[PDB]
């Protein structure tokens, strides 16, 4: 063809344009998947995988990136991915047996895998620093320190309608069977993300009631009726939340406990819910 | 009707009633313009 | 009515009513930009 | 209640006053000059 | 809101979405019922330029049509009238009323399209009903967009558009595309006929664009048609890739075109002040003045044969391509 | 092979079917018994495309299955006027249909909620409105769009054209309003999580006050860290949704023009001035 | 039964959050910040304050100059009548110069008026462009959100000023209007034959279609993992925390591959501006480089062939 | 009147009568190069 654009008798400008940004696109996408491989690479093959019985290290394709540091507020340069969390993956000993020597074959949990972070149950090793504002505040901390919060965005919403802006001080907690595990005492806001995060309680209807467990919001299914459902374990298992190392604190590596034995509820927390609908 | 501004706070009700005023001017002031008869700067025959 | 200048920061209310003129008188001029009698630099006669 | 005190807000007002005095006028005038141009008020047979 | 269930056709090969879906509870069904023809009467007998004082249309008709195609014609334009609408009442061979001279012209162009224009209407020809369906004035005739003499330094020129228009299908296009198409010659191709550009060749506008827009905006709703029934969308432009609707549609645009420049316009002289549009002109036909929505105006009927009359002798000088397409001489000087 | 940390995370259970017998890993993929059916409905979808562009041809933007003929309204047609597209309608939905499924069995094996195959659903949904639930409504399965990567957007452009100015479809006009708040929310939340996690060289890795505080100084409003997550699902997902029923309601509900349907915004007795 | 994290159950108010601190030559804030409920069920409550300095002052005079002249127009096009503005307000428009004056300053009435909105709203989001790159500056954040806006600006000046300088014509140009920019948008398809077959439209829909599909599959992602804390993602991108995990195995385990906290940010920024970017330049190939696009997909062969359905029209013009 | 800079900020006043006049004097320059009578550049009969 003719015109402005030609380049031959078949090449224009836009075609060639085109191909341009293949190879720009081929070039961002090996970029980007490389970006991927900065969180649990380099793969392990574990023995049961090669033909020669021996565990082994898989880059995949493209194979990942060098190291990457990020450096702290707090004046830390820290590496990614980080050292100490492969090293606590690779060496944990798993309470958990294949049920199946061959490769993908799933898990099967030997003891309670909800105490024993297995599957939906499972943390990952984290800081035991408790985090931190800007500004130097402790970041996710109770109402009872973090005392310039008061629960309720709008006082006329929770004053009129509470329904809608609910205050659960106070409220009864019920697991998935139904049953009383105790009172909500207090509630955690991070002071960075200005949400409440968890639910503090004792366990006045299953154990001491002095004891104080932390339930995490987003188990949580705060009712219309001073009532609040966790669907994620039974009333019995909230005895075994994980306890905070200091009252008044939570370490990143404690939200990673909390949050993973109530998500291990899910599969775990009553008979039938690991079998299938059918 | 001073006890008005016990109830309506006083300082937003003075600055909404501008703004507020200030919409309904324009709004009728071009409204006259639209019409043949009162457009001013046409000036169209009665 | 000098008491306005304790309900309000004064600086609040000349930035107002400054940002309030300025759009009024440039819609004014481009009002009478739209009118034949008016339009100065289209110079048309009358 | 802003900073200002009585005595500080009755000075403000004055000046303010004042300033509405003078942008006043100056427009006034700006009509004047503007009507004596062509005048903006139609009669009953228009322009 | 409409609902299901709609009348669903295929226009063009299956997955190329070129589907017409139509309401057949949209249908007015009784604005495109052909009138019942009357019983064909004798054609014997002396000619009607022989019997009438003031005959130049009819005069190879016998006596008899010359009466039942008068009849028809009351039924058509006028039937809550009679025959005093055009005749100044029992002085049938006085022109005084604007309406004979009107009419005397309407005979004229219905014997010149009905003997001329099979490429478009094939053989179904028009009737003074087909416009008029009972009415003096065709419910669907257009008047010329006004055209104001901007002031060059004031606000709010609409270059006839950024309106919603019943012309323009209430889209903001062009309001000018009848007197540019319809009435004027101007060219409807928007699409350049080559692969890489040739500014200097072919540089049309996307305001030209928008006109041939709200020309097709028209035709589509006023033959109760959509873009997909003349064309394939994804090759506008590709003559072979279009059904054959859009080869008589173009007939039907010069047609129009005739109509309005040679029949219609010489009329707006000696209109009423009180017909006339906003500029001045008179009403004029589009698509929609036969159509009236439907793709077969009275839905397909032929009432040409009927009536003796409003069929006219093949032109020598007829060649649909003298109308803007390589050469203006089926257009007058004036057009618009 | 698995990521280092992802073996304590491979047990047993979630499923909704096919319990144990499928519910292993085949190198990344989880299979679950959604996996196994999703494998045979889309091998052959995709081989039954494969027979069909081999007796058109083999370019690849030219392969076409296209739906039947209306005149078939909704019997099944012979396999080369439209019955291999009927085929690969019903393997690619439950082929889509599965794949949400067993991303629903992945869900609950990592304690996670049914946010994504419910997301999913949405964009089947969509697909099942262009393929199943419009042409039911309009009367034929030819009124489904063509398997093809070039073909497919013919259709668009005709059927977009049966309406003379798809534009003017007030759910499209939503529907479009939501992919471009959508990709422009996208641009936002990517580039801020970046920017704080990659400052400039030599600055501490900031915080949440740093985007909340970056937003606030640039239109006056954030939505956080979880709201932009919120937000940015409901975007995409009322895009999906009003995609859906634009098209739904463009020939079932509206076979006029769609700038006529403006015709009751303009007849308003507030502001006809007429 | 399960809490399906759509709106915030419990709100905590504390007091107005008045940003991080600005280098001490930045203008002040606004002192101006409440607290929305209704906002809070979504996300964060408060409202302002904001920022306004050189850069943000200057873009909001541009920008109402612009919009100010935008609206006189449309509104003067309608006789000043403000119940015909309601009526005609998706219809109105600002329009572009006639194609007869090229590049050239037109009458104020014959596009004169358009230009100087056109040039006025370019300096507004430039100058908001500046805003958005100092803000970030300002706190200590990279420029990505800027560079990422700024992708934006090119496929606005694309359409509206290079492209139409290329073409020689103001009128190429779009109008300032609802429905008429619509127009424009459907009549640059018909004048260059259906865009659908420009191969940058093509790039630019997949990124389109991408960014909403990035979104819908990240945004469900983390609220699913919103039991582990998946939203504050800056938390898990230097301390991998078990809903980062759960993200990756997550995808992982259903198509086969996954991304990080981090690189899933990377993807979704890349495709929201490579959309923006590959529509600005098939927006400069067409009527520079290709004519019509349908006639470029039949010469590379990416034209579907039909069978015959119907009898083909002939042009009676050939 | 240098009481007027003990209300406002003479350091974002100057900043904003520079930025202010910017975007008056481009607009005015603008507006006459769209005017046949007093496009200097064009040079039309006066
Ligand atoms: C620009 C727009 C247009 C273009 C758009 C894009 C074009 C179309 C889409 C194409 C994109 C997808 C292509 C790849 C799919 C992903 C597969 C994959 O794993 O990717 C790996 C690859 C990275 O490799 P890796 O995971 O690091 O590999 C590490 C080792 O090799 C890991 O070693 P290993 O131990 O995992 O080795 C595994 C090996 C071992 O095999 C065995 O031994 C099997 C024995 C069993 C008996 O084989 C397998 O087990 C897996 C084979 C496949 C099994 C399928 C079974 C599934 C069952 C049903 C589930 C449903 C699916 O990721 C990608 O490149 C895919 C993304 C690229 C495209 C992104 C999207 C582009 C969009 C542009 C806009
Ligand atoms: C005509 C079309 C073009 C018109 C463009 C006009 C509008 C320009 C805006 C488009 C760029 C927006 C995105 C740029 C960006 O990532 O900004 C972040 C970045 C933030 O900077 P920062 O705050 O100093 O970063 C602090 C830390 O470093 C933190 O920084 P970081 O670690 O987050 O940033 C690292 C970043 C580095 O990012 C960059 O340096 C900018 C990206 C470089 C390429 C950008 C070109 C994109 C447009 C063209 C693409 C299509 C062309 C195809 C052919 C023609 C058709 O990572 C990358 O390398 C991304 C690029 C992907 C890998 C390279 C792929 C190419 C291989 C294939 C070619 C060979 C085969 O901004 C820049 O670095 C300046 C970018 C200026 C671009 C001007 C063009
Ligand atoms: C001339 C034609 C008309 C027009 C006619 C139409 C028609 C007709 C339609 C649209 C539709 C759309 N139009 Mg439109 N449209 C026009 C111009 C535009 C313009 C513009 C630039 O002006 C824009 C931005 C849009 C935008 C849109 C979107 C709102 C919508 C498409 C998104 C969607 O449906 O997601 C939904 C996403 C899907 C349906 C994808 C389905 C995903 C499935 C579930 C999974 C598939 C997996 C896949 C097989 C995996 C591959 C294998 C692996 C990779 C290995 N249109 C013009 C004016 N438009 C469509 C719509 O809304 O339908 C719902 C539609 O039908
Ligand atoms: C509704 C909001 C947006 C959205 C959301 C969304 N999409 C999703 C998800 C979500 C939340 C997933 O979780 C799921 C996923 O896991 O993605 C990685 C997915 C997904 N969206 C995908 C694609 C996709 N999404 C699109 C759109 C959108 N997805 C919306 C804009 C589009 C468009 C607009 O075209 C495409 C192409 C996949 C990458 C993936 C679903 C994968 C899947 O279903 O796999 C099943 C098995 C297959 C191999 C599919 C093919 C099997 C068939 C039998 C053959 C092909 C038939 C088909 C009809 C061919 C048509 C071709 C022609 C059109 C050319
Ligand atoms: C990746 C490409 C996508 C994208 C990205 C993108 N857009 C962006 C950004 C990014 C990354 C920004 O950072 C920037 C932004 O601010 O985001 C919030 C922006 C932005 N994208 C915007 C719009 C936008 N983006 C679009 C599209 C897209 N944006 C792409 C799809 C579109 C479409 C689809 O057409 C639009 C319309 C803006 C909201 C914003 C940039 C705003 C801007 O430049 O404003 C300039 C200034 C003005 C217009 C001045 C007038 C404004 C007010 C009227 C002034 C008020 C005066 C006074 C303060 C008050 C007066 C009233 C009194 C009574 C009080
Ligand atoms: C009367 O109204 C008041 C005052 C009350 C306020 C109301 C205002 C209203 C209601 C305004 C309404 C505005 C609307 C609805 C606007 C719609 C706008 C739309 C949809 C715009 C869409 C697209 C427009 C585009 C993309 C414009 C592009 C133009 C560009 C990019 C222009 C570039 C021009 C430049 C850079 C100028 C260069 C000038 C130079 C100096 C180069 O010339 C020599
Ligand atoms: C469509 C192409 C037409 C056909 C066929 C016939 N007529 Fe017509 N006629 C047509 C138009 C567009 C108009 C103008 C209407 C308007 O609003 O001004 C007319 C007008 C007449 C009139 C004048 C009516 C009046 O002004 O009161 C008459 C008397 C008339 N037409 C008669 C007529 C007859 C007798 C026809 C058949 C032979 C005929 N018309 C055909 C459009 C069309
Ligand atoms: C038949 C009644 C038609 C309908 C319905 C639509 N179009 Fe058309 N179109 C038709 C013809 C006969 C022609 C050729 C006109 C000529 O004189 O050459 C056209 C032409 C166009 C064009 C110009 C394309 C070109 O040749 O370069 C365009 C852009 C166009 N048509 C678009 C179009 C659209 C969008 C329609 C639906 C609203 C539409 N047309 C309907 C006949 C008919
Ligand atoms: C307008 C549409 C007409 C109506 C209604 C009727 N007539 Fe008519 N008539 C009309 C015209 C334009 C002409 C001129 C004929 C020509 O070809 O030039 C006529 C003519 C007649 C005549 C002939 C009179 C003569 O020339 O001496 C007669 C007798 C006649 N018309 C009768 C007639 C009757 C009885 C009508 C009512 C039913 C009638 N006409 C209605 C136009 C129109
Ligand atoms: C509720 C609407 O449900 C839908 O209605 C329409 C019309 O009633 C039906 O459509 C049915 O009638 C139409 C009438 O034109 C036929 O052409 C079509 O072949 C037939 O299937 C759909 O098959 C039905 O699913
Ligand atoms: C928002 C509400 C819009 C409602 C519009 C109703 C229009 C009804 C007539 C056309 C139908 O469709
Ligand atoms: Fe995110
Ligand atoms: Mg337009």
């Amino acid at each position: 063809m003719e015109g402005t654009g030609a380049l031959t008798d078949y090449m224009n400008v836009a075609q060639m344009t085109l191909y341009a940004f293949w190879l720009f696109l081929a070039g961002l996408i090996v970029y980007l998947r490389m970006e991927d491989k900065r969180e649990g690479y380099p793969l392990q093959a574990e023995a049961n995988e090669n033909c020669n019985r021996t565990p082994e290290k898989k880059l995949g394709f493209p194979a990942p990136p060098s190291p990457k540091v990020f450096k702290l507020a707090d004046g830390r340069s820290i590496q990614v991915p980080r050292a100490e969390k492969t090293d606590y993956e690779l060496n944990t000993q798993l309470r958990a047996e294949p049920t199946a020597p061959w490769d993908g074959a799933p898990l099967e949990p030997t003891g309670n895998p909800m105490v024993d972070g297995l599957g939906p149950a499972a943390w990952a090793k984290r800081e035991d620093e408790p985090e931190v504002t800007h500004g130097g505040k402790q970041k996710i901390c109770p109402l009872r320190v973090a005392t310039e919060f008061e629960v309720g965005m709008s006082r006329d919403v929770a004053r009129f309608w509470p329904e809608i802006d609910p205050d659960p001080r106070g409220y009864q907690v019920l697991g998935c069977d139904g049953k009383v595990a105790g009172k909500i005492v207090d509630i955690w806001v991070d002071r960075g993300e200005l949400r409440p995060m968890y639910l503090e309680m004792d366990l006045s209807g299953v154990g001491s009631s002095g004891d104080r467990v932390l339930l995490p919001i987003n188990f949580a299914r705060v009712g219309y009726d001073s009532k609040v459902r966790v669907n994620a374990i039974t009333g019995q298992q909230f005895t075994d939340v994980p306890r905070l190392r200091e009252a008044d604190r939570i370490s990143p590596q404690e939200e990673d406990f909390i949050t993973g034995y109530f998500g291990g509820g899910v599969l775990y927390a009553v008979p039938g819910r690991t079998e299938p609908f059918l | 009707m001073w006890r008005m501004w016990k109830i309506l706070d006083y300082r937003r009700t003075v600055v909404l009633a501008h703004v507020g005023m200030a919409v309904l001017a324009l709004l009728i002031h071009f409204i006259l313009l639209s019409t043949e008869n009162f457009n001013w700067l046409q000036g169209n025959p009665y | 009515m000098w008491r306005l200048w304790k309900l309000y920061d004064p600086r609040r209310v000349l930035i107002g009513i400054f940002s309030w003129l300025a759009v009024l008188a440039l819609v004014i001029h481009f009002i009478l930009l739209s009118t034949d009698r008016f339009n100065w630099v289209g110079g048309a006669a009358v | 209640l802003t900073g200002l005190s009585d005595e500080e807000a009755k000075e403000f007002h004055s000046i303010f006053m004042q300033s509405f005095l003078i942008f006043t006028a100056v427009a006034v005038v700006a009509h004047f000059l503007a009507w004596a141009w062509r005048p903006w008020i139609p009669g009953a047979e228009g322009y | 809101c409409e609902r299901p269930p709609v009348d669903t056709e295929q226009k063009g090969y299956r997955g190329t979405g070129m589907e017409e879906v139509n309401n057949p509870r949209l249908r007015d069904d009784d604005l495109h019922l052909a009138p019942e023809a009357a019983d064909p009467v004798s054609a014997e007998g002396p000619r009607a330029g022989e019997i009438y004082q003031n005959v130049e249309v009819l005069d190879d008709l016998s006596v008899a049509e010359f009466t039942r195609l008068m009849q028809s014609m009351t039924d058509w334009v006028s039937p809550d009238e009679g025959c005093t609408y055009c005749h100044d009442g029992n002085d049938f061979a006085s022109e005084e009323l604007y309406t004979y001279q009107v009419s005397r012209q309407m005979i004229e162009m219905n014997r010149y399209v009905n003997a001329n224009w099979d490429s478009h209407m094939d053989d179904t020809g028009v009737t003074c009903y087909t416009c008029h369906r009972g009415e003096n004035l065709p419910e669907e005739s257009w008047f010329a967009e006004p055209t104001p003499d901007v002031n060059m330094a004031g606000l709010g020129n609409t270059m006839m558009q950024n309106l919603a228009s019943e012309k323009t299908e209430y889209t903001s296009l062009p309001r000018n595309a009848f007197e540019r198409y319809l009435l004027g010659h101007d060219d409807l191709r928007v699409e350049g006929d080559t692969i890489l550009p040739h500014l200097d060749e072919w540089d049309v506008s996307l305001q030209d664009t928008e006109a041939s827009y709200s020309l097709m905006m028209h035709m589509s709703a006023a033959t109760g048609s959509n873009c997909t029934t003349c064309h394939n969308t994804g090759r506008l432009g590709q003559w072979d890739e279009s059904p054959e609707e859009r080869e008589i549609s173009w007939h039907g645009i010069r047609m129009t075109r005739d109509i309005n420049a040679n029949w219609i316009e010489p009329l707006e002289a000696g209109q009423p002040e009180v017909r006339l549009g906003p500029t001045g002109d008179i009403a004029k036909v589009q698509c929609a003045t036969c159509h009236y929505g439907e793709q077969l105006p009275l839905d397909g009927a032929k009432m040409v044969d009927d009536y003796p009359g409003l069929m006219g002798e093949e032109d020598a000088d007829f060649d649909f391509l003298q109308f803007g397409d390589l050469g203006t001489d089926g257009l007058r000087d004036r057009n618009a | 092979a698995m990521l280092d940390f992802e073996k304590k995370y491979r047990v047993r259970g979630g499923t909704l079917l096919g319990g144990d017998l499928f519910d292993f890993w085949i190198g990344p993929f989880y299979v679950g018994i959604f996996g196994v059916l999703t494998a045979i409905f889309a091998v052959l979808g995709t081989v039954l495309i494969i027979y069909g562009a081999s007796q058109d041809t083999f370019n690849l933007w030219q392969i076409s299955i296209a739906p039947p003929d209306l005149s078939y309204g909704l019997a099944l047609a012979p396999m080369m006027e439209g019955g291999l597209w009927q085929i690969i309608t019903v393997c690619a939905l439950g082929a889509f249909i599965t794949w949400a499924l067993r991303q629903a069995e992945i869900s609950k094996k990592l304690g996670m909620g049914y946010h994504v195959p419910v997301a999913f659903a949405v964009a089947i949904l969509a697909y099942a409105t262009l393929v199943v639930f419009r042409p039911l409504l309009m009367g034929a399965w030819g009124h489904g769009f063509p398997y093809g990567i070039l073909s497919h957007l013919d259709w668009v452009s005709n059927v977009g054209y049966q309406y003379l100015h798809f534009h003017y479809n007030p759910a499209h006009m939503l529907a479009v309003t939501f992919f471009f708040t959508t990709t422009l929310a996208l641009a936002l939340h990517g580039g801020l999580i970046l920017s704080v996690t990659n400052p400039k060289k030599g600055e501490p890795v900031k915080t949440a006050e740093h985007e909340n505080t970056f937003f606030r100084d640039v239109i006056g409003y954030s939505i956080g860290s979880l709201g932009i997550h919120r937000l940015g699902l409901f975007l995409a997902l009322n895009a999906g949704f009003w995609s859906a029923v634009c098209i739904i309601i463009s020939g079932p509900f509206w076979t006029r023009g769609w700038p006529e349907w403006w015709n009751w915004w303009l007849n308003v007795p507030i502001w006809s001035w007429g | 039964a399960e809490y399906q994290n759509i709106f915030t159950r419990v709100q905590v108010r504390g007091p107005t959050d008045p940003g991080v601190e600005l280098p001490a030559a930045d203008w002040p804030r606004t002192k101006g910040a409440t607290h929305s409920w209704l906002l809070g069920k979504i996300g964060d409550a408060q409202v302002g304050p904001i920022y306004l300095g050189t850069t943000g002052v200057m873009s909001i005079l541009f920008g109402i100059v612009s919009i100010v002249i935008i609206g006189m127009n449309m509104l003067a096009s309608v006789d000043w009548s403000p119940l015909e503005f309601i009526r005609q307000f998706f219809w109105v428009a600002l329009e572009p110069p006639p194609p007869e004056y090229g590049l050239s300053l037109p009458p104020l009435n014959d596009g004169g008026w358009w230009l100087i909105a056109g040039f006025t709203l370019t300096l507004s989001v430039l100058l908001w462009f500046a805003r958005t790159y100092n803000r970030a500056r300002a706190l200590g954040l990279g420029t990505h959100v800027a560079w990422a806006f700024a992708a934006a600006i090119f496929l606005f000046l694309a359409i509206g000023f290079i492209w139409p300088v290329l073409m020689g014509s103001w009128a190429k140009s779009v109008p300032f209007g609802i429905f008429p920019h619509l127009d424009w948008t459907t009549a640059f398809s018909l004048r260059y034959g259906n865009l659908y077959y420009n191969p940058f439209h093509m790039l630019s829909i997949v990124f389109l279609f991408g960014s909403a599909l990035l979104f819908a599959m990240h945004g469900a992602t983390i609220l699913a993992a919103g039991r582990y804390n998946a939203e504050r993602e800056i938390e898990q991108i230097t301390d991998r925390g078990t809903a980062a995990e759960r993200s990756a195995l997550f995808w992982r385990w259903t198509m086969g591959f996954n991304a990080t906290m981090e690189s899933i940010h990377r993807w979704g920024y890349w495709f929201a501006i490579l959309c923006v970017i590959t529509g600005g330049i098939g927006i400069l190939l067409t009527g520079t480089v290709v004519e019509n696009w349908y006639l470029w997909g039949v010469h590379h062969g990416i034209a579907p062939e039909y069978p015959e359905f119907f009898t083909p029209a002939v042009d009676p013009a050939a």
